[PDB]
Parts: structure tokens; C-alpha cells; sequence
């Protein structure tokens, strides 16, 4: 029972970011460090989950194949929106055998000139905006990203890639099972790139935080 | 003729005769025309005690046929029914080159197997998707021929002669001259066209499949 943890996503003015880290748990356990969770699917899409791997991988290598196929025997390449649509029925059809896919997905992409970002939970519930997330990036992410997006205008890329480093650095301080160490994929101007890894600077020398004052007994 | 009876049997010519037998049904049907410019597809046809011809099959396509109706009806329902599939699954247009091809895959299924009739229909395809607009003509023996012009049904020699004279011309056409060079081609393939015997029907980019009524009919019959 591998699992994975957080997913965020932001669109800005031309594109979308979505981010991850490179851990599998099993438990509490941290058992490893360095695995790829975000997968691209066709041209324009890419793909992350929360919760269990084995359901995500199933998940992803059937929509990949689909995808790959259509447009091998002359049916065009599927738009993200169309990939969306079609991963929210494989989900609620499972729910409605009592085998559910036991992961929550966010999904982006960028075909058109205009941007995607979308939700997709385990009984196949299904939403858009303009920022997403799953696991504790619901609970901590969102409240800074949807007061970043109260300006008007909306956000040039690097209000967009500041704002994600504040969030990934609240998730290490505060989720049990992370690690510091994080990918960002940016689909802008009709493709999707995958970064290298890379880690955020943190604060544990407040005056507050000391052993004198954190003692129990004076 | 000992080789005549089954579409299991081939002749020692290399034919097969059953195959050939169900496309003369198309032959002597009641004819129908197809044309397209750079962004539409009409469609018209001889219905004339009405007999329908003509089949909406999804937003962004449709059919007429010619031969047996019963044999047209059991396609129409299965093309609808892959359309509906398509937008369910994907919330978007079934592309007209799939649907192309099963019909065809269809088609084949029952000239193969003895437990199986060929299908003695007739159609021609049209459709508007995301590469441009569509006409297919499908037969009996499974082949389907994408067309910038055709006719099919009796005297539908006339009708092709016609269209090879002008069809070089059809791009640069509008809708509206376009319509009457497709009831000109059934023209040469019959009394007289009114509003009464002959069905236009028309799709293309920001237009849907549709039927005319007899308002919109006069104004070119």
C-alpha cells in the first residue's frame, strides 16, 4: 500500500504549474525517496494523484494506451478536457461495482492557447478552477494560493512560482510524511515540461523554539 | 450458376457472386446526391406517399441511403448508438473517419460467415468535424470511398457525368450555388423537382445537420 501525498496546481497569465514531491510511503514508513509521480499522457497533459499508487499506475496506463492508439489508427490527439471527461467516467463506473480507484487526481494541461486545470476525487466528483489540490495541500495550499489569485489581472509566472515554494514550505513544516524535495510541471504554449528536483529554504532558529524556553520543568 | 447461392463460396474466377447480387440492390434504389465546398455538405435526394430517405445521426452528421430501408434503419440505430458512446465518454464529436471505418468493419462481419446476410444498402455519409467536412460512400461489399462529389441509386450514370463536368469548381463555391449544383445532378437522373419530392440537407462549420423544411426550399425549387 505505497501511497503518495500532496498535489498543487496554479494557472497564470499563459500556462499552468503543478507540483509534487518524490516520496511513496508505506505507513509512516519512508521507504522511497526518489520516485517520478507525475506522468504525461498525450501532447498536452499531465497527471498527479494522491493515495494509492497501484490505483494511480492501473489508472494512468490505460488512459496513456488509449490515448497513444487513437492517434496511431487516425482518430487525432485527445485534448486535456476530452482526457478529463473520459478519466471521471473510469472512476465513477468502478465506484458504482463497489471497486473503487482509491485516489484523488489533478489533472493539467494546455491545448488552444488556453490553460486546463481540473479535479477528480474517488466517487467522481469533478471540478474546474483556478487552483486545485489534493491531500493537505487542500487544507494548506489553497488559502495562500486563492488570496495570491485576489489581485486583479492574475499572476505572471514568477508571482506563480513564488507563491508555490511558499506552499510547498508550509506542507514540509506541518505533513508527517514528506520529504523536501519537489518537481514543478509548467504546461504553456501547447506542451507540458517536467523540472528537476529541487528543495526550499526553512527557518528553525527562532529565539521562541530554543531549549530553555520549550522546557516543561524550571 | 453453382456458384451463386452463398456468400461463403468463391468461384473459380475469384468472385463472389452473393456480394455482387446485394449491391445491385443499391443500384436500382431511388437516387441521392452528395457535394461539398471548402466548409459544407449537401446532401439531396428523389423521396416522393412520403418515403423517407434521410437520417439524422448525431449534431454533426448524417445519411441518405439507398436499397433496402429495414437494412438502412439497423445502421442508423448503430451509428447513433456509437455516436452517443463517443460524446458520453469524451464530451466531444465522434470524428468522422471512426465512424467511417466501423461501418465498413460492420459491413465485412456479414460477408464472411453463413449464418450472416449482406446488408443490400446504400450510403452516403456527411459530416463537419474538427478537420473539415466529410462525404463517405459506403456498399455492400464493405468498401468505403471518401469523395469530394458522388451519386448512387438508378440513372445515377447521369448524375456523375454532371459532377465530373463542374465539381473542379466547388471549393471556391458558396452554399448557396453549391445547393443547386446538387439538385441539378439529380436533375439529370429523373417529372420534375418541387418541394414535395425531393428532401436538401445540409451541415457544416457553425451549422448542424438539418433537414430543410418546405419554407426554406423554396427558394431554390
Amino acid at each position: 500500500m505505497a501511497s503518495g501525498g500532496s498535489v498543487i496546481g496554479v494557472k497564470y497569465n499563459g500556462g499552468v504549474l503543478l507540483a509534487c514531491d518524490t516520496l511513496l510511503s508505506y505507513g509512516s514508513l519512508a521507504k522511497w525517496p526518489n520516485i517520478p509521480r507525475m506522468k504525461l499522457v498525450g501532447a498536452y497533459t499531465v497527471m498527479c494523484a494522491t493515495g494509492d499508487y497501484a490505483d494511480f499506475q492501473e489508472m494512468t496506463t490505460m488512459i496513456e494506451n488509449h490515448v497513444n492508439r487513437q492517434q496511431m489508427y487516425g482518430g487525432g490527439a485527445l485534448t486535456p478536457n476530452e482526457v478529463f471527461c473520459y478519466l471521471q467516467r473510469h472512476v465513477y463506473h468502478k465506484r458504482s461495482q463497489f471497486e473503487p480507484c482509491l485516489c484523488r487526481f489533478v489533472v493539467a494541461g494546455c491545448h488552444g492557447g488556453e490553460p486546463f486545470l481540473g479535479g477528480v476525487d474517488d466517487v467522481g466528483t469533478r471540478w474546474t478552477d483556478d487552483c486545485v489540490a489534493a491531500g493537505y495541500g487542500a487544507y494548506v495550499a489553497l488559502p495562500l494560493l486563492r488570496q495570491a489569485l485576489e489581485k486583479p489581472g492574475g499572476l505572471t509566472r514568477e508571482e506563480a512560482i513564488r507563491v508555490i515554494k511558499d506552499c510547498l514550505r508550509v506542507l514540509f513544516y506541518r505533513e508527517c510524511r514528506a520529504i523536501n524535495k519537489f518537481q514543478i510541471a509548467d504546461a504553456t504554449s501547447d506542451m507540458v515540461s517536467i523540472g528537476e528536483p529541487f528543495e526550499v529554504e526553512t527557518n528553525w532558529e527562532y529565539d521562541g523554539f530554543c531549549f530553555e524556553k520549550t522546557a516543561i520543568i524550571r | 450458376n453453382q456458384y451463386d447461392t452463398n456468400t461463403t463460396t468463391w468461384s473459380p474466377t475469384g468472385r463472389l457472386f452473393q456480394v455482387e447480387y446485394a449491391n445491385e440492390a443499391v443500384n436500382n434504389g431511388s437516387a441521392a446526391v452528395g457535394t461539398k465546398n471548402k466548409d459544407f455538405v449537401v446532401l439531396t435526394a428523389l423521396k416522393r406517399s412520403y418515403q423517407e430517405k434521410v437520417f439524422k445521426l448525431d449534431d454533426h452528421v448524417g445519411m441518405a441511403i439507398a436499397g433496402l430501408v429495414a437494412d438502412g434503419r439497423m445502421l442508423a440505430r448503430f451509428v447513433r448508438t456509437e455516436c452517443m458512446n463517443y460524446r458520453y465518454m469524451h464530451d466531444s464529436d465522434n470524428p468522422l473517419p471512426l465512424i467511417a471505418e466501423i461501418v465498413g468493419e460492420k459491413y465485412q462481419r456479414h460477408i464472411q460467415f453463413a449464418g450472416k446476410r449482406p446488408f443490400g444498402v446504400g450510403l452516403l455519409i456527411a459530416g463537419y468535424d474538427s478537420t473539415g467536412p466529410h462525404l463517405y460512400h459506403t456498399v455492400p461489399s464493405g468498401d468505403v470511398f471518401d469523395f469530394k462529389a458522388t451519386a448512387m441509386g438508378l440513372r445515377s450514370q447521369a448524375a456523375r457525368t454532371y459532377l465530373e463536368k463542374h465539381f473542379e469548381s466547388f471549393p471556391d463555391c458558396g452554399l448557396d450555388e453549391l445547393i443547386m449544383h446538387a439538385l441539378k445532378a439529380l436533375a439529370a437522373a429523373t417529372a420534375e423537382l418541387n418541394i414535395k419530392n425531393t428532401t436538401i440537407a445540409i451541415v457544416g462549420k457553425g451549422t448542424p445537420f438539418m433537414v430543410l423544411t418546405e419554407e426554406a426550399a423554396r427558394k431554390y425549387l
